[PDB]
């Protein structure tokens, strides 16, 4: 498959007036690994981030495109987006290519920027918008998180035991997905507080 | 599908079933395959449902331009050529089996096939559709020349009836239809008015 | 198959490749030049099917060499790696798309140095070392297990020297010449070529 | 997969990984890849690992069956020639193996490797799986016939470790054994992870 | 996917269920499948998800242009010959089906729309993958000119058979009712399913 | 005409010091239709060994059956019943007698030993087995391994004294572990069976799950 | 067979306390025409086993040719021990599975019904080698169609009365006629009791309401 | 091809065409279909012509020796049953639909169909070989419980005319045959003697 | 045309002195049915020119309209220059090669036939672009039937009478019918002499000998 | 591709063969023996798929080595091509036929040096020079251009080493060594090693 070419993980898990958002470093070509800091998750916005999953090349590429919009958007308007319009500007670029689509699957996670109310939501390679109210996952070991995230998950959880939870199930996810790994990153949006950690993981 | 059209002096009588399947499944039961093309022409469509109902409709509406610009009732013959060239020009697009029946005050009643590939030719009685192989005998057995309005509607409804007993993708009901210089009559002929034909029994 | 490495240090891009031009069984040319210069300070390798590689970077050459014509300094490394993989990427849906394998090396007044790589699909990486080629397997681990962050340019040609001489060991093709040069602040500086006649 | 062996003053080397994958799922992360034939042989397996389990037992079997019936134990070519002509009867029908017999015999270190071609050829350093070229390069330039056992040991961890770093379908655990004249012992069964943090920081 | 309509006395019922799937796994557990698309105007959806949800983001602006132009109820009628005439023109490669029903100055109404454009007006109709095992229910039990209760207690029904025999279909049923005067949006209508504790 | 179907279902064992755990659900299907709502696939062997079989139904019959006579062959020629690793041997040769037409079958045994403890024995279609400590095999077995990693196995999470697993705990963690499965692959969630080899002899118990 | 040319079917059926009812239609199509229409897709197998198959029609009348000779040779000798639903399920399962491991199977859908000690059977077994039991059963279309309302109705109600049964299955058969187009509108309906096995000759479904 | 076979009180009748052809051209157009297995006992053959010859030439050999060692005359059922175990062994490799008609003193005229795939049935009246769809309807329409063997012949030739006039493959001559206690009867309807049936003109 | 549906078969064509007689059925087959049988495959361009097509009929219509408008719109201004057997010839010619060269072919087999200035012309014109001229014509299977018996008559005497010509056609006519499977005993036969274009109506050839 | 030569002269039939073994990219082994010695005076080279070589060559020298325990003499050059022949081809159309390319030298007390061609269909030849392989294009010219039918042993290796210096050269496959040996009157007699270190 195409969309199992570079591998990648993503995960996104909603909390208490907090969001987290976490992928995997890991950058290759078909078995063999080139290197190991491959950036998946980029600031859309003050307390507002992206995460791509899929063929590397349109990660990028939707990235970029991307970036230009919002810069235009919000030189025009004067203010910045909300998560719910970014998401269907989103679904609107991927699906002005319904026909030769970019093999990429994204994940946002944000806060209202007026009443501090988290947003996850995922989208498909054609930009079918689905919100959910605790965890999204994309990528190659999509079904290993889906049944760590089922098990482990609270509602109303804390920052601490939202990182302690996300972190737990990436983990374990990707201890068992051949094509992921090399370590992981962690973005913690908090109200007034964005924190960033790298975790310790195999290197096999 | 099975359609049909037979010609007597003043107008002619369509007829059809109601059936449409999906491979082995009865997505709908009670269709009417029969649609007018104008206040006295009418068309019965076999083969691919979305190209027929866009053909009718694309057909519909140039034929009530051409009549409202001159001024007078239109002709079988004209809505006829109307049908051929748009299926001769979607030869390779289009699915579209059709029978064109209407009366005029030029000549009364005429029926017309227009087979898949677009090409016209006029005739005393048609069949169509995909039972219709099972009564070619019986109405070669069958018509006899110069019959009446109610000999024709009994030929129509048996005929009809024979090809939905024996055709897996045919049945429902049997839908009428003579057209005459009066106006259209409708009529459906359901459940235990359908003519029972004599199985072999033992 | 053709060659390719480079190796970043603390302000030298060393970097190498092959001189074969094989078309079948037999070998065309025994002295290929697969490195393009583009700027007094910025180095361009490629590998892959012929005729995509020159014509694709000539084009990237002489935009680079207007670039610098119209605004009196020369593009950064950075800029010239985000140029070629959008000029690569917007060809890959459409009616002709190359079939290149890149490996971009340079040096910038600020930064320092700097090493790119490149596969076909166009997506942009950023090493202390990178390979391309069917050489790349076996020599992928011996830079692993030698390579150092504060290696010095002495030690780092023998480092590839240790490479190239373990291609010559285990290799089924016949490489027998390599380039080797350097860009450090006062531009490329070509070196002794390594044969093993 | 990653296997790898190489003769010296000091007999035989052999190592493996331990990591099983079906597509892109690790299925079982400590495998043993090397099979105890008896106490005085052993082979390693690589390709499918029904195939090369079955016909290693089999030729178990013989072995057993030769000692008894002659007196005397069985040699590395005669055992390596009797599994090469138990697979040849099944060219063509889809089987999967790759191996290698280490022993010692009245002729000193032996190291053959019989495919499921039906080819089997001496060598002094030998490496399957989809690894073998990263364990190659790091087996080249270590190797030294003037070598003692810890150094051995030590550049067989390399290798291993090396290439389960940059391949995909290896990791987990390395076990390494050791042919000597009086039958085979176990050295280590370090993981790679607890290599890694060794070999750097 | 089971969705399913009826036309009662003075309205229409429709409903559905709330799993989305991709290939056998859930992905979401509170799928929304019913769209507005006029005052009066509502429509349910299987097949391609973003088929529908663009399919009828662009009807339901055609409509509301429409009738900011006119200054009158939309109808029926109009909305089935907008979506028929696209779906028609894209020949069948946008994968939408789907079950418009509304009520205009004309009375109830209820049609079927088919991917490659065909239509088909009636009194009942299902659709998805369960659309066998409604069917089967609404054979059974439908009555002509029935009462609001007993109408949602027929879709109801059907749903719920839809839900309990087929595997791409379940937890939770929606329904919405379309009379002259009220529009009755339903979303927890009903909860068979609970997690176990 | 293909000779193989795809019914679904999912198996898990778990091997204790004193115990042995395996255990099913009980939803039989094709395509996208439910056959029946009620169908193991655990079967007692002996009074110490029990098996656990999934993927396709012909297939799982025809074994059980084949596993059966075999036992009872051994006996009538030894004078004494097999033991677990006999029985996964015989498994290994009789999987692989079918090697070029096989028997489509995801086979996990379960038993004590003769030292009175745990022995879980994975198998794969072609023969190739393994003793292992817990196992997951059928439609959701990437969905459970992970979990079982983190519970049983004590990986990733430090900071933790790892005692054994008693025999509540385990069958907590197999309840929890399915009814999260049953949340999320289509397959499986009619009902829970679970088999307990203990010294004494073979249980078992039931939990409803929910329903489609 | 490789290619089955005149097939029937659905077959339903239905176990009510102290017997069991079985039903299928008179047809047999050759691809979409309707060519033989009084054929009869139901057999009695002895004093407590009725048999109905779906599918190929030389496959079925083969099968009741070989069951038939079967059952006369075991009652020859008439020693007091005879056939059981059960024994002539697991007969049926066994013959099957050797000719689909043959790659050449039968191309049937069969049902078993049965009432012997005192409790009914039924039994499914499709030509791959699938087997089990159930409650209900229907075949072809009809596992779509008609399973849904024998479902819904055993769901409140776990046992039904003779009467019940038979009506619950004609207005299910209504339901085949009016949305299967392989379907015809003459029907077959057999039923096992302490008594023994009963056929009724060609049923109607005139209950037809066509409000078109 | 067309064959037919109706039963009377005593009796049946057989029918059959006359063309074998080989694509679009007519190899042979005065065929012999109908065959003699015994004294008493027919078969009409559709298909392919090798593998009907074959099949008819091995069970006319198995039925003398199976008759002369029983010392009576065969069953209609007998031969039916060699009919069938032959085509059912064989039905991957064969193409052969059959009809078996003959009279026996136990229950004088029966009727067998085995079409291809080799299963077997009675029936009161059967058709079979290319152009026989062509004429379902007008059978149904046209049979009647309780014929003599004069309507019986002139109800076979009406139908084999009707689907010769239709079928591209059928044609030529009809050949007959009515059965009885007596003996056999054959003769030929060529020429103008066919029974014409009336083509709309106009 | 991709595909054709409806199509004709056989077209004769003689010229003898002072005259040119074509003939050809009354059928069109939908691949081995006889569906429609008293259509007219012959057509009269002008006074001086005819024309006969096989294969299918759609396309022979739609080159019809288009011949008819081009005399008709060279006939109107009436300046004393009118299109000729050969003009014609040619113009069809260029016709099907433009066509065929754009992958999209008319899928027909005409024929003309004319008499102009006091000598007759007879000419061929395939769907590829294949043209040339002779005395004597037959397309499709008439190819292989008919032109054996006019070449042999051709060879003893090179110039016929009309009526002899006519006699040849129907001796040719017959035995088409006896060996074409998709011919039928209906036909027409026209004729262009110095006064202009005869056709006449339903023909038989009822001097069939059926000696079986 | 593997690499053979023969070269016939007045009374010696001076032969070649190379000694690489690899599987893939790789190189498993470094020196091989492509030689089989079936008799005090009969050398047979091979190359061909794995497996097929030694199994026929191996069968090959057991019934040559038979044959000479049973008669007291030994088999003659002409008699084992012969032998090898109709065992070859009698494989070809069976079930499991070798996909070997051959090359028989010898000399007999009689008829003197002998050399013998055989490719993998069976079909024997008999020549004063021969070559199997891919090298053998490249090869085959300079044996034309340089050959003589008088030539003594000390030119015949040193045209041998023109040949293998021109496959050093062209050759795009790393043949790095060459096993030689001679057939004279007295037996076989292996010679020095040909490397390109």
């Amino acid at each position: 498959s195409v969309m199992s070419y570079n591998g990648g993980a993503v995960m996104a898990m909603k909390g208490k007036n907090c969001v987290a958002i976490a992928a995997d470093r890991r950058f290759g070509i078909q078995a063999q690994m080139v290197t190991t800091d491959f950036q998946k998750i980029f600031p859309m916005g003050d307390r507002l981030y992206i995460g791509l999953a899929g063929l590397a090349t349109d990660v990028q590429t939707v990235a970029q495109r991307l970036k230009f919009r919002l810069n235009l958007y919000e030189l025009k308007e004067g203010r910045q987006i909300k998560p719910y319009t970014l998401m269907s500007m989103v679904a609107n670029l991927l699906y002005e290519k319904r026909f030769g689509p970019y093999y990429t699957e994204p994940v946002i996670a944000g806060l209202d920027p007026k009443t501090f109310k988290p947003f996850i939501c995922s989208l498909d390679l054609i930009g079918c918008p689905m919100v959910t109210d605790d965890f999204v996952v994309s990528g190659t070991c999509s079904e290993q998180m889906y049944g760590m995230c089922e098990s482990l998950w609270e509602p109303n959880m804390d920052p601490e035991h939202l990182f302690e939870t996300i972190s737990q199930a990436m983990l374990n996810a990707v201890d068992r997905d051949a094509v992921s790994g090399m370590g992981v990153i962690v973005h913690i949006i908090e109200k007034d507080k964005i924190t960033t950690r790298t975790l310790k993981a195999r290197m096999d | 599908t099975t359609i049909m059209a037979v010609q007597f002096d003043g107008g002619v009588v369509l007829g059809a079933d109601s059936r449409t399947t999906t491979g082995s499944y009865i997505a709908n039961r009670v269709t009417d395959k029969l649609t007018p093309i104008h206040d006295h022409i009418f068309c019965c469509r076999s083969g691919s449902a979305a190209d027929t109902q866009a053909v009718a409709d694309a057909v519909t509406y140039q034929l009530g331009f051409h009549s409202i610009e001159l001024n007078e009732p239109p002709l079988v013959h004209t809505a006829a050529s109307l049908f051929k060239e748009m299926c001769y020009r979607y030869r390779e697009d289009l699915m579209a089996g059709i029978i064109i029946a209407g009366w005029d005050p030029q000549e009364g009643g005429q029926v017309y096939s227009v087979p898949m590939g677009g090409m016209m030719v006029r005739q005393s009685f048609a069949i169509g559709g995909s039972g219709s192989s099972y009564i070619y005998g019986y109405v070669d057995a069958t018509y006899r020349e110069g019959m009446t309005k109610d000999e024709c509607l009994q030929f129509t409804a048996n005929a009809l009836a024979l090809a939905m007993e024996r055709d897996g993708s045919s049945g429902g009901v049997i839908r009428l239809a003579a057209i005459q210089q009066s106006g259209v009559e409708r009529q459906v002929l359901l459940g235990d008015q359908i003519p029972k034909v004599t199985i072999s029994t033992l | 198959m053709e060659y390719l490495i480079g190796i970043q240090g603390p302000d030298y891009v060393l970097v190498a490749s092959d001189r074969v031009a094989a078309s079948n069984i037999v070998q065309m040319k025994d002295d290929h030049d697969k490195m393009f210069k583009m700027s007094e300070k910025i180095l361009l390798l490629c590998v892959g099917e012929a005729g995509d590689t020159v014509q694709f970077a000539e084009y990237i050459q002489k935009n680079v060499q207007l670039y610098k014509m119209r605004n009196g300094y020369e593009l950064s490394p950075t800029a010239a790696a985000n140029f070629t993989r959008r000029n690569l990427a917007d060809c890959l849906r459409s009616r002709t798309p190359y079939h290149v394998n890149l490996l971009l090396a340079g040096y910038d007044e600020h930064e320092g140095p700097a090493l790119y790589y490149m596969d076909y699909l166009a997506a942009l990486a950023k090493a202390p070392f990178a390979a391309h080629g069917y050489g790349a397997f076996l020599t992928l681990s011996i830079l692993d297990r030698y390579y150092t962050p504060t290696i010095s340019r002495e030690r780092a040609v023998e480092l590839l020297r240790k490479c190239l001489e373990e291609l010559q060991k285990r290799f089924i093709l016949n490489l027998p010449t390599f380039s080797v040069r350097v860009i450090d602040k006062d531009g490329i500086h070509n070196l002794e070529n390594i044969t093993f006649t | 997969t990653t296997t790898l062996a190489f003769k010296f003053q000091h007999g035989v080397i052999v190592a493996a990984d331990s990591r099983a994958t079906a597509g892109p799922y690790i299925a079982s992360q400590t495998v043993k890849k090397v099979i105890e034939i008896n106490p005085y042989l052993l082979g390693t397996m690589a390709g499918g690992a029904a195939d090369c389990s079955f016909w290693e037992r089999l030729l178990a079997r013989q072995c057993r069956i030769y000692e008894l019936r002659n007196k005397e134990r069985i040699s590395v070519a005669a055992a390596s020639k009797l599994l090469a002509n138990m697979v040849y009867q099944y060219k063509g029908m889809g089987l999967s193996m790759g191996t290698m017999i280490c022993g010692w015999d009245k002729r000193g270190p032996g190291l053959y490797y019989v495919d499921s071609e039906g080819n089997r050829i001496s060598g002094t350093a030998f490496s399957v799986g989809s690894g073998s070229v990263y364990a190659f390069g790091v087996m080249d330039r270590g190797y030294s016939y003037d070598l003692q056992v810890e150094e051995a040991y030590d550049l067989a961890r390399r290798a291993i470790y090396q290439a389960t770093y940059r391949d995909a379908y290896s990791g987990g655990a390395v076990n390494l054994y050791h042919v000597r004249e009086d039958g085979w012992i176990r050295v280590s069964s370090d993981n790679v992870a607890d290599l890694h943090d060794k070999y750097t920081s | 996917t089971t969705i399913a309509g009826v036309v009662y006395k003075d309205g229409i019922v429709l409903g559905a269920d709330t799993r989305a799937t991709e290939g056998m796994v859930v992905a979401d557990k509170n799928c929304s499948k019913i769209h507005f698309i006029s005052p009066n105007i509502y429509c349910c959806g299987a097949g391609t998800a973003a088929d529908t949800d663009m399919t009828t983001q662009l009807i339901s602006s055609n409509l509301e242009l429409h009738s900011l132009t006119t200054g009158r109820l939309p109808r029926v009628v109009t909305a089935n010959r907008m979506l028929k005439q696209m779906l028609f023109r894209y020949q069948g490669y946008i994968g939408a089906a789907l079950v418009l029903g509304g009520v205009d100055v004309t009375g109830p109404h209820l049609y079927s729309i088919y991917p490659h454009g065909s239509t088909d007006k009636l009194p009942y109709v299902t659709m998805g993958s369960g659309s066998l095992a409604a069917m089967a229910v609404f054979e059974d039990k439908f009555r002509p000119d029935m009462e609001e209760e007993e109408a949602k207690k027929l879709v109801s029904e059907a749903i719920a058979a839809g839900i309990f025999n087929d595997l791409g279909s379940g937890s939770n049923i929606d329904l919405c009712v379309i009379s002259k005067s009220k529009l009755d949006f339903l979303r927890p209508y009903s909860v068979p399913n609970k997690k176990g504790t | 005409f293909s000779p193989y179907a795809f019914n679904g279902g999912t198996v898990l064992a778990i091997a204790g010091e004193d115990f042995s755990i395996v255990a099913s659900d009980t939803r039989l299907s094709e395509g996208f239709s439910i056959h029946t709502r009620d169908s193991p696939k655990c079967y007692k062997l002996t009074d110490k060994t029990v098996i656990g079989c999934s993927g396709f139904h012909g297939d799982c019959l025809t074994l059980t059956k084949i596993i059966e006579a075999r036992l009872k062959m051994y006996k009538h020629s030894n004078n004494k019943a097999m033991t677990t690793g006999a029985i996964a041997a015989m498994l290994s040769t009789i999987l692989y007698s079918r090697r070029f037409f096989p028997y489509y079958v995801y086979n996990i045994i379960e038993g004590l030993d003769e030292e009175g403890k745990g022995a879980v024995y994975s198998f794969d279609p072609v023969g190739s087995y393994q003793r292992d400590s817990f196992k997951a095999g059928g439609s959701a077995s990437a969905m459970l391994q992970p979990l079982l990693d983190n519970q049983v196995g004590f990986k990733n999470m430090q900071n933790v004294e790892h005692v054994p697993l008693t025999l509540d705990r385990a069958m907590r963690l197999v309840k929890d572990v399915f009814i999260s499965a049953a949340e999320r692959d289509v397959y499986t969630g009619d009902a829970l069976r679970i088999c307990i080899v203990t010294k004494e002899g073979i249980r078992e118990e039931t939990v409803p799950l929910r329903k489609d | 067979t490789q290619n089955p040319m005149v097939t029937g079917t659905s077959v339903l059926g239905v176990k009510f306390d102290c017997g069991v009812v079985i039903a299928a239609d008179m047809l047999g199509s050759y691809g979409s025409l309707a060519r033989f229409r009084n054929i009869s897709r139901i057999m009695r197998v002895n004093d407590s086993t009725m048999l109905g198959a779906s599918g190929d029609y030389a496959d079925f009348q083969y099968l009741k040719q070989v069951l038939g000779q079967m059952v006369i040779d075991e009652e020859l000798f008439g020693d007091g021990h005879s056939y059981s639903p059960r024994a002539i399920h697991s007969w049926l399962t066994r013959a099957m599975y050797s000719r689909r491991s043959k790659m050449n199977p039968l191309w049937n859908t069969k049902v078993i019904g049965g009432y012997a000690g005192g409790e009914s059977f039924l039994g499914y077994v499709d030509m791959l080698g699938v087997a089990y039991e159930a409650p209900s059963l229907a075949t072809g279309y009809g596992a779509y169609l008609a399973q849904p309302l024998l479902r819904e109705v055993l769901e409140k109600q776990p046992v039904l009365s003779q009467t019940e049964a038979r009506e619950l299955v004609e207005r299910c058969m209504r339901v085949l006629y009016y949305r299967d187009a392989r379907s015809y509108n003459r029907f077959q309906v057999a039923t096992v009791t302490e008594k023994g096995v009963e056929i009724e000759g060609p049923l109607s479904a005139q209950t037809n309401w066509d409000i078109a």
